[PDB]
């Protein structure tokens, strides 16, 4: 519903898998350069027509693992699920709400994750 | 043409038919609706249902990813008096290069 | 339950006469997967008393499970040819890869 | 380097080619939770009531 | 560029007694990858005619490049070692993987 934008669904999807490959090798023992790195991307999702993120400044508990698994689930559903050749090779209303709601998801960790 | 040469009979099989150098080979298997039991991923929609001609090749344009091929197998019921028979199959289909695929939509 | 095929672009080709230096180029990749989903079945329970009285039936059925799988396989198969027909191709790719090619006819069909 | 920005990166594909996308190496290295043996087997007066009541 | 690492679970010992229905339970899973950035270098260049003109000193060159190439390996080694101090382990596998140890003896007045 939200992705729709051609050549710029690659970009998403490449930024999606960029943070699924940078921060869930970081996931032993979160800090700062991780959530740098959360920070950078939640932006880039905000500019891009993705609802909004507050910055966040730590860690509690172990929310961490719900983040790392929605990393892995959002990079698994862009690439090779909705933007490349999959059951539908292109983007419909129902790839792009799925690929939407793995992006809530992983906004929501994120928010609960980080105070 | 000569099917046979002898009696009073015409014997035609609605097989291919070279046109352009290319085979048009027949198909009864086009779909009308989103029943597939693949579902969530196969539906056909209104649209979808009037593409009856597609064109491709026959060795990059598709793909069948397997995991469970096909499999027939009997195992006896004990608490319910029954040889049952199951037959069942796992497999995924996606079209590698879709740039090799022409489809002819029919706007009736 | 992924396979993956990886994409790759081309390259152009240039002149040099006597001296003049080689530029290179790059070449663009990206990946695909395909992710198996779900499974397909067809169950046909026969009571120990009616197979105690009656010839098999059990080959027979076998040969008709496998013939609606194959119908399976092929409608299937043109589903994923038909719904691919919209696809547009990345940038990177572009001369390589092509957008997926429509064409529309009107019939007349009484 | 001379050639910069004009490298082909073997996987590293994308629009400038700055997407990780590497085929996870896996050779089959699960581990799970520690062994523990049981001691009380040479502690206590073992007894077998087996098929018997 | 990747490494993977699979982990696993334990399981819950649980009772029956005469007639009940034994309950069954799940194991949970994850996984772990470990990725590789950058590459370590050392780049000497000796000219010819000062090679020409004065005894060759690349073996002690060479020690010392792998003398600076092992104290970095140990280093790193123990920055990792000291960075996992707080890895908090998932809660989906809890008594299989345990969160890191770090204890503060703030009895080091020097």
């Amino acid at each position: 519903a939200a992705k729709a934008k051609d050549k710029q669904y690659e970009i998403v999807g490449k930024a999606q898998n960029l943070l699924k490959q940078v921060q869930p090798l970081y996931n032993v023992g979160f800090s700062t350069t991780a959530l740098d790195l959360l920070n950078a991307y939640f932006t880039y999702m905000q500019a891009q027509g993705f609802a909004t993120t507050r910055a966040g400044t730590g860690f509690v508990s172990d929310g961490a693992k719900l983040a790392r698994l929605d990393n892995m689930l959002d990079q698994v559903s862009k690439t090779g699920y909705v933007v490349l050749t999959g059951t539908g090779a292109p983007i419909g209303e129902t790839s792009g709400t799925a690929f939407d709601t793995s992006f809530t998801a992983l906004r929501a960790a994120f928010l609960a994750a980080t105070t | 043409k000569d099917w046979g040469d002898a009696n009073a009979n015409g014997y035609k099989e609605r097989r291919a038919v070279l046109m352009n150098g290319i085979p048009v080979v027949e198909c009864t298997e086009f779909p009308d609706a989103g029943t597939h039991p693949l579902g969530s991923a196969y539906t056909v929609t209104a649209d979808d249902a009037k593409c009856r001609m597609v064109t491709f090749s026959k060795s990059r344009t598709l793909v069948t990813v397997e995991a469970k091929p096909f499999t027939s197998r009997i195992w006896d019921d004990e608490q319910n008096f029954a040889n049952v028979l199951d037959c069942y199959a796992m497999y995924q289909v996606g079209e590698r290069r879709p740039d090799t695929a022409a489809v002819v939509k029919f706007n009736e | 339950n992924t396979y993956r095929i990886d994409r790759l672009n081309t390259s152009s080709v240039k002149g040099r006469t006597s001296g003049v230096a080689l530029e290179p180029t790059p070449v663009r990749n990206d990946k695909m997967l395909i992710v198996v989903d779900t499974v397909l079945y067809i169950r046909n329970p026969i009571d120990y008393q009616d197979d105690w009285t009656a010839p098999d039936f059990l080959t027979e059925m076998g040969q008709n499970n496998g013939s609606e799988f194959a119908e399976v396989f092929d409608q299937a198969h043109l589903i994923q040819l038909i719904k691919g027909r919209s696809w547009v191709a990345p940038a990177h790719l572009k001369p390589a890869f092509s957008d997926g090619i429509e064409i529309e006819a009107t019939i007349d069909s009484d | 380097t001379d050639y910069a920005g004009n490298l082909t990166r073997p996987h590293w594909g994308g629009a400038a080619s700055d997407v990780d996308i590497h085929l996870e190496v896996y050779q089959n290295e699960v581990d799970t939770r520690f062994q523990y043996q049981a001691m009380f087997l040479g502690l206590s007066s073992q007894r077998s009531v087996a098929d018997r009541s």
